[PDB]
C-alpha cells in the first residue's frame, strides 16, 4: 500500500512536471494494473465460498478432536488430583 | 409505579416534587421502573425555576446507586446539597461517603503532581469530607481522622485532630509511624513532619526527642541547635540530662554532616555536649 | 437413631465452623435434608435442648413455635413447620430466624442464611405473600451485596427473578438482569435458576437466540435428581425451540422419568412438525388446562404463526406450484375469505423470506423457487460453522484455560 | 372532607366541561392542568398511603388519567398518550384490589393495544394481552383489538379496513386510520418484493385506493422509486437479495480472516 | 490503635501487587 502511495506521489510529481519516468518502469506499473483480476467475478465468488466452507470445516474437525483430547486429559487430571 | 412518574410530567411543579418524594421513600423497591425515567428527573434538576431541585438530585443519586454507577450517584448526591446528611446510618450514605473520600483523595493526589493544572475540586466534595472529618473528631476516633487527613492531603485537619486528641503523645507517635509506612512521596512526608514539629512545640511538655528526630528527617540543624541551647541554659539539672540524652540519641543515627553542622552552630556543659 | 444423626450433624456443623470450611456445612445440610423424613417433634425438641441451653431467648422462641447453631435450629424447625403445613408458623419462624440473621455479623452464616433465604420466601408462596417480601428480602440481598457475600448475592437475586416473574413483573424482570452483576458459578442449582430464570425471560421477551443458550445453559447444569427443574428447564427449552422454528428432537422426549412431563409438549411439536393447526387446536384445547398450569400459554399463541410457517415449510418445498386457494385449503383456515388470507399469508411469508417462492395472483398461482438443487449451501454454511468451531477453540481453550498440566 | 380534595374535584369538573367543549388549552388548559395534576399526584403517589381518604383520591386519580389519555387521543399526540397511560397503569395493576373496576378500563386498554399494533410492538401487545384477564378479553373493545391483530398477522388487510367500519367507539377512529396507513405501507413493501411488475388495477385493488389519482399520489409521495410504465407498476427489485450466496466475496472471506487470525494467535 | 489495621493491610496489599510483574518477568525468562 505504501508502494502504491509512493507511485501516486510520483504521478502527482509527473503532473506538476518535476520528474519524468523511465519508459520501462512506468510500463511495469501499467502491467501490474493490467493484470489486476476482477475481484467481482461471480463464479469465482462461489469458488471462494466452497473453499472457505471446506477449509473451515476441516478446522472444525481439528477443534473437535482437540476438544476430545483436552477433555480426556482434564478428566485424567481430576483422577490424579483425587488419588 | 407509573403513577408517580406520570405526576412528574404534570405542570404543577410542587406536585411533581411530591411525586418525586413518594418515589424517594420507594426508591429501594421501585428503582428498576424509575431508571427508565432518569432523563425526566435530570430535566427537573436542571430546571432553574424548581425550588425542590435538591430532592430531584437525591432521587437520581439513589437510582444510580442501585444501578451500581457510583460516580454519577456521587455527582447527583453533591447536587442534593443539604438533603444529603452525613449523620444518616444508611448503606447508601456509607458507600457514597467512602467513594467521595476516594475520589477526593485521587483528585488531591493528581493536583499535587500537576503543579501546572489546578484540577478544580468541587467545593461540595470538600464540604462533605470536612463534615466527615469533624464527625470522626466528635466521635473521639482521632486515629481514623488522622488516616483520612493524610489520604486527603489536608494538613490543617491533621493539626485539628491531633490538638483535640485525649492522648496527644500516642496520636503523634501514631502519625510519625503512619507518615513513614504509607507516605511514599518525600515532599509530602517532609510537609507532614514540619507540621508535627509545629504541633510538638505547642504542647505544654514538648517531647524534645521526637522533635529532634523529626528535625533530623527534615535536615534542619538550626532548629536542633536552638533547642539544645535552650535546654543547656535552663537551671534545672533534668533539662541538662535531657540535652545530653538527645545528643546521644542524635549520635546513634550517624548523620555526620548534620552533627557537624549542629556542633558548629552552637554559640562546662557545652564542652561535654561537644564531646 | 434420629437423635444420634441430629447430634452427628450438629457436631459436623461445629467442626465446619471451627475449621471455617463451608463444604463442611454443605455436608451437614445434606445430612439434615437426609433426616427430613424422620423429623419428630419430640426428637427435634430434644435436639434443641441438646444444642440450646435451657433458658436461651433463642431456645425459648424456637420452642414456642413447636450463631450458626442458633440459626441452624431454625433451619429444621421451619422445614418441619412446612412439613406439617404450618406455613403461618413458618412465616413468623422465617422472619424470626432471619431477624436473628441481621444481628449476626459472621461470614460463616452465608450458607446457613442462604438456605434460609430459600426457605424464608417458600413460606410466603405457600401463604401467598410473595408481594410483601419485595420490601423485605431485597435489602437482605443488599446486605449480602454489601458484605460481598457471593452465595447470598446470587440466591437472593434469582428469588427476585422468581418473585417478579410470579407476579408477571416482566417489564421489571429484565430490569434486574441489566443491573445484577454476574456472580461466579459458586452454586450449581442456584445459578441454573439464574441461568434458567434468564431462560424464562429470554423466552418471554423474544430474545430467543439468547433464550436457547441460557435455556440450555441451566439445563446443561441441571441436576438429575431435580427432574422437575430439569423438566422445567426442559419444558421451556421446548417452547423456544418450537418458537425458534427448530423442532426439538424426539430423543429428549424419551428421557427416563420425565416422559410424563413432556407428553403435552411432544404432540405440540408433531402438529408443528406436521404443520397442521387443526390438531393444534385439539391438542392445545385438551392440554390448555395443563398449559395454564405452566403459564407458558402466552408462548402457545405464537406457535400457530410458526405452525402456519411449518405448514408453509411443507407446502412450498414439497409442491412446486399450487394456487393460493389450494394454499389455504390444505392449511385448513376457518377464515371466511381463504383466498385473500392465504394470498396475504404468502405475502408475509414472501416478505419474511421463509420460502424461495414467488406468487402469481393474476393467475392466482404460487411459484416456490426451485428449492431442491438450487446453488451453493455456502456463505451461510461457511458462516454458520465458524460460530460453532470458534466456540470450540474458546471452549477447547476453555478446557485449555482449565488445563493444569 | 379535605378542602384540597373539594377544590381539585371542582377543577376536574371544569376540565371535563372544557373537554366536552373541545377547548384544547387557554382557560380550559388552566382548569384541566390543575384537576389532572392534583388528582393524579394524590392517587398515584408511589407511596399510596393507607389514609382513610386514600380510596377516593386513588379513584379520582384513575379517572383523571383516563380523561388525560382520552384528551391525548383527541389531540393526536402518541407521546402524551403513552405517558398518560404508562402513568395510569400502576393504578390499573397494584390498586385493583382497592378500587372498584372502572367502565373506561377496557376501552383504554384496547386503545393501547391498538397503538402497539400500529407501532408494530407486537411483543408488548401480547404481553399486555397476557396481563389481561379472561373477562377483559371478552370485552367488545378488547376482542375487537384481538381480532384486528389476528387479521393483521393473517394478512387479511381487507378485513382490517372493513372493520374500520365496525369500530365501536369514536376515540379509536384516529388509531384506526393510522393503522390503515401502516397497513398500506406494509402491503406496498410486500408487493415490491413479490412482483417484478404489477398492473395499476391490481395495485389499486391490493391497496384499496378508490381512485387512480389516489394510487398515483401515494406512489409519488411515499415510494418515488416505483416506475409506472404502460399502466403497470415496475418494482425495482434489489440487485441481489432474494437469491442466496449473492453477497460480497472479500467481506465474507475476510470474516474468515478474523476467525482464523483471532483463533490461532492465542495458540 | 485503630487506623493501623487498614494502613498495614494496604501496605501488604500494595507489596503483593508488584508480585504480578515479578511473576510475569519469570514467566517469560523461564
Amino acid at each position: 500500500d505504501a508502494r502504491l502511495r509512493e507511485i501516486r506521489s510520483y504521478l502527482e510529481l509527473v503532473i506538476q512536471e518535476k520528474l519524468p519516468l523511465n519508459h520501462e518502469i512506468l510500463y511495469h506499473l501499467q502491467d501490474v494494473f493490467n493484470l489486476l483480476p476482477n475481484l467481482s467475478v461471480l463464479e469465482l465468488v462461489k469458488a471462494f465460498a466452497v473453499k472457505t466452507n471446506d477449509m473451515m470445516l476441516v478446522i472444525y474437525l481439528s477443534s473437535l478432536i482437540r476438544s476430545v483430547i483436552a477433555l480426556h486429559n482434564l478428566i485424567n487430571n481430576k483422577m490424579l488430583n483425587k488419588e | 409505579a407509573g403513577g408517580m412518574l406520570a405526576m412528574l410530567s404534570e405542570h404543577s411543579t410542587s406536585l411533581k416534587l411530591h411525586a418525586l418524594s413518594n418515589l424517594n421513600v420507594y426508591a429501594q423497591f421501585l428503582w428498576p421502573e424509575i431508571s427508565t425515567s432518569i432523563p425526566l428527573l435530570e430535566s427537573l434538576y436542571e430546571d432553574e425555576e424548581f425550588s425542590q431541585r435538591p430532592l430531584a438530585a437525591l432521587v437520581v443519586s439513589k437510582v444510580f446507586y442501585f444501578l451500581g454507577e457510583l460516580n454519577d450517584s456521587l455527582a447527583y448526591a453533591l447536587g442534593a446539597g443539604s438533603l444529603f446528611d452525613v449523620s444518616e446510618d444508611s448503606d447508601y450514605v456509607r458507600t457514597l461517603l467512602d467513594k467521595a473520600i476516594d475520589e477526593y483523595a485521587s483528585l488531591r493526589n493528581k493536583s499535587a503532581e500537576s503543579k501546572e493544572e489546578a484540577v478544580n475540586i468541587d467545593p461540595r466534595l470538600e464540604a462533605i469530607v470536612e463534615r466527615m472529618l469533624e464527625k470522626c473528631i466528635l466521635d473521639g476516633r482521632y486515629q481514623q481522622a488522622m488516616g483520612m487527613a493524610i489520604e486527603c492531603r489536608r494538613l490543617d485537619k491533621l493539626e485539628e485532630a491531633i490538638m483535640r486528641s485525649d492522648n496527644a503523645p500516642g496520636s503523634l507517635a501514631y502519625c510519625i509511624n503512619v507518615s513513614h509506612s504509607y507516605v511514599n512521596r518525600r515532599e509530602y512526608r517532609q510537609e507532614v513532619l514540619r507540621l508535627l514539629v509545629r504541633v510538638y512545640q505547642k504542647l505544654p511538655s514538648p517531647d524534645y526527642l521526637s522533635i529532634c528526630q523529626c528535625l533530623m528527617f527534615l535536615d534542619q540543624p538550626e532548629a536542633v541547635a536552638s533547642i539544645l541551647e535552650k535546654l543547656l541554659r535552663a537551671e534545672k539539672l533534668e533539662d541538662t540530662l535531657l540535652s545530653f540524652q538527645i545528643a546521644f540519641d542524635l549520635v546513634e543515627n550517624e548523620h555526620q554532616a548534620f552533627l557537624l553542622n549542629v556542633r558548629d552552630r552552637l554559640s562546662e556543659r557545652l564542652t561535654k555536649i561537644k564531646g | 437413631p434420629t437423635l444420634k444423626h441430629l447430634k452427628e450433624i450438629a457436631s459436623l456443623l461445629e467442626t465446619g465452623s471451627y475449621t471455617k470450611e463451608a463444604r463442611r456445612i454443605s455436608r451437614a445440610i445434606r445430612l439434615t435434608f437426609a433426616v427430613r423424613r424422620k423429623l419428630t417433634a419430640r426428637v427435634l425438641h430434644f435436639f434443641l435442648d441438646y444444642a440450646l441451653t435451657p433458658g436461651s431467648e433463642a431456645h425459648g422462641k424456637i420452642s414456642a413455635f413447636l450463631p450458626e447453631l442458633e440459626i441452624f435450629c431454625y433451619l429444621i424447625v421451619l422445614l418441619f413447620l412446612i412439613d406439617q403445613k404450618l406455613h403461618n408458623e413458618a412465616k413468623a419462624c422465617a422472619s424470626a430466624s432471619i431477624a436473628r440473621l441481621k444481628s449476626l455479623k459472621r461470614r460463616v452464616a452465608d450458607v446457613l442464611a442462604s438456605k434460609l433465604y430459600s426457605f424464608y420466601s417458600l413460606s410466603y408462596e405457600l401463604t401467598g405473600d410473595l408481594a410483601e417480601i419485595r420490601g423485605e428480602l431485597l435489602t437482605l440481598h443488599r446486605l449480602t451485596t454489601l458484605h460481598h457475600d457471593e452465595l447470598g448475592q446470587e440466591t437472593l437475586l434469582n428469588l427476585l427473578l422468581r418473585n417478579y416473574l410470579h407476579y408477571n413483573l416482566y417489564d421489571q424482570a429484565e430490569k434486574l438482569r441489566s443491573k445484577a452483576p454476574s456472580f461466579g458459578a459458586h452454586s450449581n442449582q442456584q445459578h441454573c435458576r439464574h441461568l434458567f430464570y434468564v431462560g424464562k425471560i429470554q423466552t418471554i421477551q423474544l430474545e430467543y437466540t439468547d433464550a436457547k443458550e441460557s435455556l440450555l445453559q441451566a439445563a446443561r447444569k441441571a441436576p438429575i435428581a431435580a427432574r422437575g427443574f430439569r423438566i422445567q428447564c426442559n419444558k421451556w427449552a421446548v417452547i423456544v425451540r418450537l418458537l425458534l422454528g427448530e423442532i426439538p428432537e424426539r430423543t429428549m422426549f424419551m428421557q427416563k422419568g420425565m416422559e410424563k412431563a413432556l407428553r403435552p409438549y411432544f404432540e405440540l411439536t408433531n402438529a408443528v412438525r406436521i404443520g397442521d393447526l387443526e390438531l393444534f387446536r385439539g391438542v392445545t384445547e385438551k392440554f390448555s388446562s395443563t398449559f395454564d398450569k405452566d403459564r407458558t400459554h402466552n408462548l402457545i399463541v405464537r406457535l400457530r404463526h410458526n405452525v402456519i410457517r411449518t405448514g408453509l415449510r411443507n407446502i412450498s418445498i414439497s409442491y412446486s406450484r399450487i394456487s393460493l386457494s389450494d394454499v389455504a385449503k390444505k392449511l385448513r383456515l376457518d377464515s371466511p375469505n381463504p383466498v385473500a388470507d392465504a394470498e396475504s399469508i404468502v405475502a408475509k411469508a414472501i416478505r419474511d423470506g421463509a420460502i424461495d417462492a414467488t406468487l402469481d395472483h393474476g393467475n392466482g398461482w404460487m411459484l416456490s423457487k426451485e428449492t431442491g438443487d438450487i446453488y451453493s449451501t455456502t456463505e451461510p454454511q461457511s458462516a454458520f460453522d465458524s460460530r460453532i468451531a470458534f466456540c470450540l477453540n474458546m471452549h477447547n481453550e476453555a478446557v485449555r484455560a482449565l488445563r493444569y498440566p | 372532607m379535605d378542602p384540597k380534595l373539594t377544590e381539585i374535584a371542582q377543577t376536574f369538573e371544569r376540565f371535563k366541561a372544557a373537554s366536552v367543549r373541545n377547548d384544547f388549552d387557554t382557560c380550559t388548559r388552566l382548569l384541566t392542568q390543575l384537576k389532572v395534576s392534583l388528582i393524579e399526584y394524590r392517587s398515584l403517589p408511589p407511596m399510596f398511603e393507607a389514609t382513610p381518604n386514600a380510596v377516593h383520591e386513588l379513584t379520582l386519580a384513575r379517572d383523571i388519567y383516563e380523561h388525560a389519555v382520552v384528551l391525548s387521543v383527541k389531540m393526536e399526540d402518541q407521546e402524551a398518550f403513552e405517558r398518560d397511560f404508562c402513568q395510569l397503569k400502576p393504578y390499573y395493576t397494584d390498586a385493583r384490589g382497592r378500587i372498584p373496576q372502572s367502565t373506561q378500563e377496557y376501552p383504554i386498554l384496547g386503545l393501547n393495544l391498538l397503538r402497539l399494533l400500529v407501532q408494530n410492538r407486537i411483543a408488548e401487545f401480547h404481553t399486555e394481552l397476557e396481563l389481561l384477564s379472561s373477562t377483559a378479553l371478552e370485552n367488545p373493545c378488547i376482542k375487537h383489538a384481538v381480532e384486528l391483530e389476528q387479521s393483521f398477522m393473517e394478512g387479511a388487510y381487507n378485513r382490517v379496513l372493513s372493520a374500520r367500519q365496525t369500530v365501536p367507539h369514536e376515540t379509536y377512529v384516529h388509531f384506526m386510520d393510522l393503522l390503515a396507513k401502516t397497513v398500506r405501507d406494509e402491503i406496498a413493501g410486500c408487493s415490491e418484493k413479490a412482483y417484478d411488475t404489477l398492473s395499476v388495477n391490481d395495485a389499486r385493488q391490493l391497496l384499496l385506493f378508490s381512485s387512480d389519482k389516489d394510487l398515483l399520489e401515494y406512489i409519488k409521495e411515499e415510494h418515488p422509486e416505483w416506475e409506472i410504465k404502460d399502466g403497470c407498476v415496475v418494482f425495482q427489485k434489489s440487485k441481489d437479495s432474494a437469491t442466496c450466496k449473492e453477497i460480497p466475496s472479500l467481506l465474507l472471506i475476510n470474516q474468515t480472516l478474523s476467525y482464523a487470525r483471532e483463533l490461532e494467535r492465542i495458540v | 490503635d485503630l487506623y493501623g489495621r487498614l494502613k498495614s493491610l494496604e501496605r501488604q496489599i500494595e507489596f503483593k501487587g508488584i508480585q504480578e510483574e515479578y511473576v510475569k518477568d519469570e514467566l517469560k525468562n523461564l
